[PDB]
Formats: C-alpha cells, structure tokens, sequence
C-alpha cells in the first residue's frame, strides 16, 4: 500500500537515465567486440564494434538488463559475410555485486575508516532478447540464434572488459560527527525495479534503481532485492533518499520525549511493533497552578505519553492526567496533536521546518455526580487548569468570553457508559484559537521565552539526553504554569528534530539551532546540504540539490542532480 | 518393423523419440513423436501454410 523497505533502514535511488549517463561519462563499457561460436564442424563469427550501452526497463529485484546496441558488425556464418544494420541491438542480463576494491573515494563527512565497496558484476551474463537484421533483410531465424549463442559466448568470455564501477560504498565507516552514525552503512544491498511506458517503452526516468543498506549494526537476515516502483514516480526526482520510520523512532522519539523532562532515562521504553515511544511507569508532566492556589503534581499514566507516527504525521498524545482538583472531584482529559516536517524554501535554501497541521482533539471524561451536585463551582477551577494548556500561560480572562465558550463546552456534553463525556474536535480548536484574544505576537514572546528555557533545559541536559533526577527537581521545583509546560515540551521535542534537520555537548550545538529558529540566523548551519552529504558521502555516485522531501511510510527526500 | 502406439499428445520430451523442433528457418516450433526409424509425426495443422 505504501513504500516498505522489507528489513532495510536506507535507501538510495536514481533512475535509468541517471545511471545511463554515469556509465555514458565513465566510459569503462567494451566498445570493439569478436564474437566467435565453432560447433558441429561450424564457424560463425560476430566481429564489429558496440555503441554506447543503456539500462533499459526490463530489470527487476537481482536482475540487471543493459540495452547494448551495434554500431557495425560483419558476420561470417561458415562464410555467408552480412553486414548488420544500424539498429541492431541486444539485451544483456547482468548482476551486480559489492565487490571490495581498494579505497578511491573520500568522505569530507567520515572518519575514512571504513572499507571501500565498488559495484561491479559478479563472475555468467545471459542474453534475453536481441535483434540482428542485415542491410537486406536475409537473415533467417536460425541465423539470428546461431549469432545470439556467439554473442553469449562472447560475453561470458569478455565480461572483465567491462570495468565500470556501478557504485561506491563505504562499510563500517565512523562518521566525523559521531552522533549521526546511523548516516553510515554497515550491511549494504542493492536492487531494481523497471516500469514499462504506456506506449509500451522503456521508462528511463520513471523506473527506479535502488541501494539499500542497514545502518547502527541492524542485523538483516533476510537480505532481499526487492524495491517499490513507486518510490521515485512521485518524487519525479532524478535522485532519492529513505530512511526507515523504525529509525525514526528509535533514535529521534526517544531524544524527543526523554528530553522534555517528562521522563527519565530508566523509564522509557523502545516500541518498535507500535511505533510509539511512551513511558513504562507513571511519570509527572509537570506542575499545576489550579484556581485554588496550590500547586499540584500533573501524573500520567503509563503508556498514555504516547508520541507516534499516524496519517503521515508526527503525533503527540496525553491521556489520563488526573489529579484531585478540589472537593473530591476527579476529572480526565485527553489530548492529540499533529505536526508535519515539511520543507521551506527560504533565501534559496531548501529549510526542513516542522509545522503544525489541522487541528488538535481533545476529550474530557468525568463523574456524573460532581456535574450534577458541583457543576458551577468546579468549573472555575477546570477553566482555570484549562486555558492554560490553550494560551500556554495561567492567565485570568474576562467572564463574556467564558459564557460565550460555556454554551458550547455545556452543548458537547454526553452521557456513556454512566459518565459525561465531551469531545473537542478540530473546528473547536481553532474557534477557541480565535476567541482566545491573544495575538500571535504574544505567541510568539512566548516561544522566544521557552525557546531560551528550552536552551537552558539542554543545559541541564546531560550527554545521553536525560537530566539528573536532582537537577530534574530544581529545574521543576519552580512555580510555572502547566500550559507553559507543555510549551516547553514542545520546544524541547522540536529542537531534538535538529538531528532530522541538521547534521553536527550536543546541548550548545542545539543552542546554535536554537538561536537559527529563534533568530533566523543560518549563516554557519549549511541547512539540508550536510544531511544530504551523510547520505552521499557513504553512497558515492560516479559523478546535486535536494528540492523533495516527504513521508509516504519512509523519511523520503528527493533531489536533482 | 514396430510402430511406437504408446505416445500422446502430452508425453515428456526425452530428447530422442518425442522433441519440439523448428520448421524450417523460420521461428516456427512445433512438437514430433517418431514412430518408426527416421519417421515422424506432427500432430498439428503445417506451419509453412
């Protein structure tokens, strides 16, 4: 249904006319070829010269088909002399091998300490269809068979005159940056898959040849050749990069969600079968400044923190944070919003820029006898806990606009299951937005002010990505709206996505980050180029800028070369 | 003389009494039984035709 990688983590495609133009620039193909077949006391004899070879559609998985056309070639069949015409051809079926060769290529991005791979064909070649036709049209079929047996012959024979390199691959290479080792290969593979035309040709731009590669010593015992056609047909990119959502997840959700403070380093647990990154035991989210004046524990339950990948969008959920609120009332909200990493052309650079999408859900759960017996005084302090999680900060507002959002919130009310629900869908969300009365200006100090927080958090963040639980404390100790908390969460998840955004304690270089997104100051951050260089500085094609970038099931970037 | 009765129209090839051949030079195949020495039969309509 969508792009699968079946084991493997990266990926790098081009297409057919791509790899046809890296082998047409090489020009390490055999171009004078003397195809001789002596059998049952007969001679036959293909000497001539080849024209420049094309990869053609006709490749699938492990098979590799070259389109190899004639230039002029003489055929002495026992002495019957033809001249074959100009649009002769034949097409070859090759394999393609990660033969190691001694080191050529250099990686500015790695250490170099790896082992230099070259793809080149496996020692044979076999030949699916051809085409042989004299300047007259005399040739019979059994001339043409006896011609296509020679031409195997020949290149079974004369496959080493083919020295073209295919790829470069660098194995077990340290990157320069050591904290983006899952840019480097450690297992590599190839594979192709060609689409036919609807005129029934062969598709040179829409067919897709493929390289993947495991990464971080992710063992693949299933080493398989397969590629999805539609990879690079909706890119329409001459090149492409993939990185599987399991990376992803689980090593850039975990920084994310352990760096928001929400969690320690003993109390996340990986989920690879969910794809969902949450908490094993309860945890605290932050404190609470209720109308009541004191200061309560916000606790989740395990397993509701959850932060995934749903609708080809970056998902953040909170469920059951419960606390008592006053007079024996118990309340439960749930929350879930959704961002998208798309990419922005900004001073002509393409910029990777996480931005929210549609509009969050929120749903609320409570007993029916605190809305039946204390229905008006525990609302105060629900609105209270409530705008902030909406205005990021616990600020008092006027009583017009609270009837005004009451007749509403008291018109959403359900009864299941003998409880009272309501639900807050995505048109309510942006009506409260609007109603709100605060201005994007004051939105925005208050991102400049959790953003510098958010510096000051990675401060007290250590190496690993967690905090001491004693420096987790004092930091938590201080008064602070729980709107703000979730302010800060978010700055904190977003500015973990540097790794995503930006290659190379890791706390200043977030800082750097930090003073590009709060200052609009790239001047030393190169922007997706270095990204793009981990992904060709280990996949070397014989020679781009990357203008596509999206999530069909895989972390998918597409450039030009 | 012995005439081979024991060959239908879907025996395995085994290379010496029942093969696929070429008619001709032309890229027509079709499938002969022999049942005697140096006599075959093409159980199918001629090609050259």
């Amino acid at each position: 249904g969508d792009l699968s990688l079946l084991g493997w983590n990266t990926e790098n495609s081009v297409s057919f006319r791509t790899m046809n133009e890296f082998i047409k620039k090489d020009n390490l193909y055999p171009k004078d070829f003397k195809a001789v077949y002596s059998y049952r006391k007969m001679t036959f004899t293909a000497t001539g010269t080849f024209d420049s070879w094309e990869m053609t559609t006709g490749a699938d998985g492990r098979n590799i088909r070259f389109k190899c056309p004639i230039k002029y070639a003489v055929y002495d069949l026992d002495g019957d002399v033809f001249n074959s015409s100009t649009e002769n051809f034949l097409l070859i079926q090759v394999d393609l091998t990660y033969f190691d060769s001694k080191t050529t290529i250099n990686d500015p991005t790695g250490e170099n300490d790896g082992k230099q791979f070259n793809l080149k064909i496996k020692t044979n070649v076999l030949i699916v269809t051809y085409n042989l036709t004299d300047t007259d049209g005399s040739m019979s079929s059994e001339d043409k068979d006896f011609l296509s047996l020679a031409f195997r012959n020949w290149f079974n024979e004369n496959i080493q005159q083919f020295e073209q390199i295919f790829a470069y691959i660098l194995l077990d290479e340290t990157a320069k940056i050591p904290e983006y080792q899952w840019l480097k290969p450690t297992q590599i593979s190839y594979g192709s898959a060609s689409v036919e035309t609807a005129n029934d040709e062969p598709d040179l731009d829409a067919s897709i040849f493929s390289a993947m590669s495991m990464v971080e010593n992710n063992t693949n015992s299933t080493p398989s050749h397969a590629v999805d056609n539609r990879m690079l047909q909706l890119t329409k990119t001459q090149a492409a990069f993939g990185i599987s959502f399991p990376l992803f997840i689980e090593h850039f959700l975990k920084q994310a969600l352990l760096s928001s403070q929400f969690i320690s380093v003993d109390d996340i647990v990986a989920d690879i079968n969910t794809l969902t990154i949450t908490n094993n035991k309860q945890i605290i989210f932050g404190k609470v400044e209720n109308s009541d004046g004191k200061n309560v524990d916000s606790s989740l339950k395990p397993g509701k923190l959850k932060l995934s990948l749903q609708n080809n969008l970056i998902v953040l959920e909170l469920f059951d944070l419960t606390w008592e609120q006053g007079r024996g009332v118990t309340g439960h909200f749930d929350f879930r919003q959704e961002y998208e990493l798309a990419l922005e052309s900004k001073s002509g650079k393409q910029i990777p820029i996480l931005k929210v999408h549609d509009e969050p859900e929120i749903e609320y759960y409570v007993e029916e006898a605190q809305w039946k017996t204390n229905e008006d005084m525990i609302v105060s302090a629900v609105v209270g806990t409530v705008f902030s999680m909406i205005l990021g900060a616990s600020m008092k507002l006027a009583g017009s606009a609270l009837s005004k959002a009451g007749k509403l919130i008291r018109s959403k009310a359900t009864t299941i299951k003998g409880r009272k629900k309501i639900y807050i869908n995505r048109s309510n969300v942006r009506q409260l937005r609007k109603d709100s009365g605060a201005t994007e200006i004051e939105l925005e100090r208050i991102n400049r002010r959790n953003s510098s927080i958010a510096a000051e958090d990675a401060r007290l963040i250590s190496n690993n990505g967690t905090t001491s639980i004693q420096t987790l404390g004092d930091m938590k100790k201080k008064p602070m709206s729980t709107g703000q908390r979730i302010a800060i969460g978010a700055k904190k998840i977003a500015g973990t996505a540097v790794m995503f955004g930006a290659v190379g304690n890791f706390g200043e270089m977030l800082i750097n980050y930090i003073n590009a997104m709060e200052n609009n100051d790239y001047s030393a951050i190169p922007g997706i180029n270095s990204f793009m260089q981990q992904c060709i500085g280990a996949m070397q094609w014989p020679d781009l800028k990357v203008t596509f970038g999206k999530l069909q099931g895989i972390y998918l970037l597409g450039g030009t070369l | 003389m012995k005439i081979n009765n024991n060959f239908n129209i879907d025996s395995l090839i085994d290379n010496r009494d029942v093969a696929i051949v070429r008619g001709r030079k032309t890229d027509t195949f079709f499938k002969v039984f022999q049942v005697a020495p140096n006599i075959w039969v093409a159980p199918e309509r001629y090609y050259g035709e």
